[PDB]
RNA sequence: AAGUGAACAGAAUUAAACAGUUACGAAA
């Protein structure tokens, strides 16, 4: 869960990143929003900001180079289908945090 | 500092025990005679009462009930903690590290009653022998360390190697300091959350800062993350450390 | 007698506002200076604390000439409404808010709404370089309604300003719709308005004279 | 005493401007340079930020005697209308903007336009190719008013310097519609025009003297 | 509405893709303007635009050889009669951005 | 001081230009690139992002002492005039352009006109073959002017060489007429002239010395 | 009455992405 995001996101190939916090304000912006959100109300209602979390992980990947090479080691597709249920909602909201605070202590 | 104050009661340990028979170390002499048990408890009592008074100057106390066994201080809190473990220093020094040393500094609200303030402040010295013999508590009966293990390493590096490194983001930034003492409650929880939420908040008080001295933060970064990353145990020293701190400079 | 006066009204946000919560405890994303919301859904509630402090301060300019040094110590006709640390004869204050919360999600989620809360992007001119410092802050939605109550009671004894007491709360809430509200708000971002201000009785013990 | 000056006025557009929205935020259509508009609905809403910094700095620049090399400190004659966030005896201003909304839909609708926001195809010249990196912004229509409401109070004891206010909020005013507003007005996109500056009375308390 | 678009519309012919998202954004940029619009007034009341619209995905249709091969795959034309309240539309309108972002995750 | 000075001229255009308008975006009519019109009315209007990128190309290859290779970047005599990415000192521009419209509508209908856009006829050879792809464009009208308006300032600090910048701008200005204005007019399509070009002061504050 | 299918490249980039005046106020 935690673990492994300090070795896999460590393990990259050139350094000083020329990705920020800023340029990343679009893609995970839907993801703070909906964790606090599911609580509430049911999981069967919400039917449609799920289909458009999976839009921004393949529109935003085309066009930056700094995004197809953090999808596909940290796996972001594969953990969108195994997801269900509101309980297991809930812990794909807490893996996302990991990417970004072992982010910002390499670099910046 | 605030309107608090703090209540230490030293008691001085390995006293009850090993008196008749701790000079036992040649089969020569028979180390039995009255007049070498006269001078033991004579020379350690001109110390715990008499040098008391010496080591009263430059600093407002009010000793109260002096004796070779347990004694009784009250005053102002800004330098009886510095004042406790100070005075350790002086007897061990006198018996050439052999006698153990223990004490309990607790602090209460102002104008209190004696009869419950006085004995909840002795409670935390029978809750420190659950280690062995040498220990002392805080303001709860969790910092239970070693006594003398709070001045090698908390009084040590983790309280000199902070008074003027973070005093400079003082005032403009004091509340950054609260989301730290506070992060360390929830420990019982989850462990793997509790690592990769401290890397978050700490290196964001190193771009928001002045970054013209790079000398700055630097040795404050590296610090703070071997001290919290090493052990199960150490973790509480640093907690404490960053508390008494807060209390220095409030109000 | 005795009776609990209710000025039941919903406040209208004709002007999306800004006010300082609690930062770096809510989510990661605690940065463009988040907006304190609700300890246990998403839905943004608004302080009482930034409300009878506002009032006052727009109250106690106008109707006093003695200019206010220190809080809780401004004339006396205006005392009494609020309250008084530093007077004897009255502590307790007959106005008393209440921590109003979003009531306007019934049809707001059917209107296609993404989030409750968006983030304003600004910035500075030191007026010697160029561009420096992009500082970013965070506001709320427009036209939201609010459940506020204001909550009066009267002391019995001294029973002879009531007839005084409604036109200096009705002339407080309709200058407070004409000033911003919240924090950061000096470039027209508060500006509430009270819409549907009436009066009714809970406890039932007194009439009802006026009602607007 | 205290009263409420409201400087209603209907800011219309001479020409299409551009403002720098909230970028990375939006729907799929981030691109393009989108501009900011409203929470709720579609109409696009002017904010507030961009007047009350544009105004100050070329005020900034025509009544004063000293070179401003921090904001919140100019001269003194022009402090006290916006702030100062370094002075110790003011610091709230005497001038409140408000996010003007479009309110030319009532009769937008019925001449049949396509969208409210057109999308403009620019490029640039690198000096020794042709035609390189073709990018795109995005501005508004053309011909449109906006309801501005400034909110304008005094303290009371400031009632002696009160025609000499009158004139520096009206050249303020008519010098701001000789410049552009808003972003990427270079190329002549800003250049408002007040149309309808009249003044009116809310709170009642004083007499209306100036209109025009 | 999303699982089913990742596989009918990598299933093509020649590959490198002479289309991009430029040349495209004539009949893309109705479906936008609608969205956000209809979420405000009523369905009854836009009726000059639903007959426009439907205008655009036959009037480009026989101008580039790159738009009947992709309407005829993916069933434009059938999902524009079947629409007929301000909630169905708000469902196309969602269906229309996966066919744009999983068009540039392959090329672009 | 600070003085605004406004250069009104007439834009005459003897010869029906072309102007790449926003492709794939229009209403009814988009064959052989739309020209961009206004988005109200239907009168076609001139972008003024064209007039600052081709009066500063024309103006840095004359007035100049080294080549220039990027833009932001060229001379120094002539960074003021349009502004600097690069240079501290400076980054606002003293010009300010504006979308000139169409006011010779008062008049064109009386002389019996048809519409205001019409498509010509226009295609190539492929030398080797006869008629290959037989495309197509669309010009505009002939013979009509444009009300244009150059915003002008001072900085205070930029008044001992005022002279100086009016020989700049009217050596622009005519050298402009001598070439064409828009898109591919190498066919002989743009070739403007600037009718009637005086000046003004609005904010009065400096003397008028030029005039034609 | 007379083959008429605007062709071919770049699909928004390089600065700067929290700066400061600062914290339990008067009772037990």
């Amino acid at each position: 869960k935690a673990e492994r995001a300090i070795s896999l996101l460590e393990k990259d190939n050139k350094g000083n990143y020329l990705l920020t916090t800023s340029q990343i304000r679009k893609l995970l912006s839907l993801c703070s929003s909906l964790y606090d959100r599911s609580k509430e109300r049911k999981f069967d209602e919400l039917i449609n900001d799920v289909s458009y979390l999976r839009v921004q992980f393949v529109y935003q990947a085309g066009r930056e180079i700094a995004v197809k090479d953090l999808i596909e080691k940290a796996q972001i597709l594969e953990a969108l289908k195994e997801i269900k249920d509101r309980e297991t909602l809930q812990r794909f909201c807490r893996y996302m945090e990991a990417l970004v605070a072992y982010f910002k202590f390499y670099g910046g | 500092g605030i309107k608090r104050l703090a209540v230490v009661r030293l008691d001085v340990d390995d006293l009850g025990a090993a008196f008749m028979a701790g000079f036992s170390r040649q089969g020569n002499g028979q180390y039995s005679t009255l007049s070498r048990s006269a001078t033991f408890s004579r020379s350690m009592s001109l110390f715990f009462k008499v040098y008391i008074n010496q080591f009263a100057s430059d600093k407002k106390l009010s000793i109260i009930y002096a004796g070779g066994d347990d004694v009784f201080a009250i005053g102002s809190w800004q330098d009886i903690i510095a004042f406790t473990v100070e005075l350790r220093q002086n007897f061990i020094k006198w018996t050439n590290g052999k006698l153990t040393l223990s004490a309990g500094i607790g602090l209460f609200a102002d104008k209190t009653p004696i009869s419950l303030m006085a004995h909840q402040t002795g409670e935390l010295e029978e809750a420190a022998k659950g280690n062995e013999k040498d220990s002392i508590s805080l303001f709860s009966s969790d910092y239970t360390f070693k006594f003398d293990r709070f001045i090698t390493n908390v009084y040590d590096d983790k309280l000199e190697q902070i008074r003027y490194f973070f005093n400079h983001q003082d005032e403009r930034g004091k509340n950054f300091i609260y989301k730290l003492i506070e992060l360390l409650r929830n420990y019982e929880s989850e462990e793997k959350m509790n690592v990769a939420r401290l890397a978050y908040y700490l290196t964001r008080l190193e771009e928001l800062t002045d970054k013209d001295e790079r000398d700055k933060f630097k040795q404050f970064k590296k610090l703070f993350f071997k001290w919290y990353t090493n052990n199960e145990s150490d973790r509480k020293e640093a907690e404490l450390a960053l508390l008494l701190y807060v209390y220095e400079i409030r109000k | 007698t005795f009776a609990k006066i209710k000025f039941s009204a919903q406040i209208r946000l004709e002007t999306g506002l800004h006010i300082g919560g609690s930062d770096a405890f809510a989510a990661i994303g605690a940065i463009a200076s988040p907006v304190i919301k609700d300890p246990i859904t998403n839905i943004p509630i608004i302080p009482g604390s930034s409300l009878k402090g506002k009032m006052r301060t727009l109250l106690a300019k106008v109707y006093n000439e003695k200019v206010a040094e220190k809080p809780s110590d401004d004339s006396d006709i205006l005392s009494r409404l609020f309250g008084n640390s530093k007077d004897k004869r009255f502590k307790m204050g007959r106005l008393i808010f209440r921590d109003a919360f979003l009531s306007n999600a019934d049809e707001l989620d059917s209107l296609g709404v993404r989030s409750y809360t968006e983030v304003k992007f600004e910035n500075t001119i030191d007026r010697i370089t160029a561009e420096a410092n992009p500082r970013q802050i965070e506001r709320a939605i427009r036209n939201s309604t609010f459940d506020f109550e204001l909550i009066y009671e009267i002391t019995d004894e001294n029973e002879n300003q009531v007839e005084e007491d409604f036109k200096v709360i009705r002339d407080g809430l309709k200058l407070l719709e004409l000033d911003y509200l919240g924090g950061s708000g000096s470039r027209g971002y508060g500006k509430v308005a009270f819409e549907k201000l009436k009066a009714t009785t809970v406890f039932g013990n007194y009439d009802v004279k006026t009602l607007n």
